[PDB]
């Protein structure tokens, strides 16, 4: 399997803008544990950005960009032991882009039994003038 | 801020047997456990073992045992490795996110 990601995403200051990532292609047997989203050029108090558990959901550790700002734009937890959590979109998005947003961002999938398997996208915070 | 440990060590007089050990301390379960030697999980090392809470251990070569230990940690053990061998764990947990430290063993 592998992360689908842009190498470089492209948002308005003080927009929206949405870093799509997927785990592709489907496989069957094969199970998607947490989604991990990472600034792993921030402090390590700031890294862990977002995250999302199959049953609890989504969090956002991180208080910089926070959740406040941040959100899964497909991301679905189970709703029971009948349907299955689908984690496979792990896009997400920013709300109100700073110039302190603009830099690395990492989407990982812990998966079972395959593993960590990890991608990367630049931010462009466009500056208006700029 | 949350903390991951990785111990390797040759605890065996007969001096033939890797243990790599690595935990989380953190205010989360653990959601996966990622073992891999020679560099980070899924970023250049290659991956030994995958630990999940409820469907099982996965390992591969040259890992004997891949186990559970207590307190948000694990341990492994090697069949036969070098000295300067790096082994790295990656602790994925809810909420506080992935966390990654690599280890080696001490020299004598
Ligand atoms: C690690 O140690 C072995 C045996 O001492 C040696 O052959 C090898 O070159 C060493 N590797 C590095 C990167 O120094």
């Amino acid at each position: 399997v592998r992360v689908q990601v842009l190498p470089e995403v492209r948002g308005q200051l003080g927009g929206t803008v949405e870093l799509p990532c997927h785990l592709l292609p489907p496989v069957p047997g094969l199970y998607i544990s947490l989604v991990t989203w990472q600034r792993p050029d921030a402090p390590a108090n700031h890294q862990n950005v977002a995250a999302f558990h199959p049953k609890m959901g989504p969090s956002f550790p991180s208080p910089k960009p926070g959740s406040e700002r941040l959100s899964f734009v497909s991301a679905k937890q189970s709703t029971g032991q009948d349907t299955e959590a689908e984690l496979q979109d792990a896009t997400l998005a920013l709300h109100g882009l700073t110039v302190e947003d603009e830099g690395n961002y990492t989407c990982e999938f812990a998966t079972f039994p395959k593993g960590s398997v990890r991608g990367m996208t630049w931010l462009r915070v466009l500056v208006p003038r700029l | 801020t949350p903390e991951v440990w990785v111990q390797v060590r040759m605890e065996a007089t007969e001096l033939s047997s890797f243990t790599i050990r690595c935990g989380f301390l953190g205010s989360g379960s653990i959601s996966l456990v990622t073992v891999s030697w020679g560099g980070p999980n899924g970023a250049g090392g290659t991956t030994l073992a995958v630990l999940h809470p409820e469907r099982g251990i996965r390992q591969w070569a040259p890992a004997r045992q891949a186990r559970w230990e207590t307190q948000s940690s694990i341990s492994l053990i090697l069949e036969g490795p070098c000295a300067n061998t790096t082994f790295c764990c990656k602790f994925a947990s809810f909420p506080e996110g992935s966390w990654e430290a690599c280890g080696s063993l001490p020299p004598s």
